[PDB]
């Protein structure tokens, strides 16, 4: 869910 | 001279290609000295916790040194 990993 | 070069990144992407950089770095160091790898790797992990290659590569280094002793850390991990 946190766009910092995507 | 990448890590130098981070100083110069945007601060959108900072963290990410920080924490992209500190993972190589980690790998670069498991080669020569699993210390300091350990080491980053605690730092990236605090830093990220979802990340699992970090967490993978700890682990497998610790049960490496505990000679898998850790099998609960391998259970929880999956």
């Amino acid at each position: 869910d946190d766009p910092l990993l995507k | 001279q990448s890590l130098e070069a981070l100083n110069n990144v945007s601060p959108q992407n900072k963290e990410a290609l920080s924490i992209t950089l500190h993972y190589n770095k980690a790998r670069v160091e498991e080669v020569s000295n699993q210390s300091e790898a350990e080491k980053l790797y605690s730092k990236l992990m605090e830093k990220c916790p979802g990340y699992t290659s970090n967490k993978i590569r700890y682990i497998y280094l610790l049960a490496l040194k505990s000679n898998g002793n850790n099998y609960a850390d391998v259970q929880q991990l999956l």
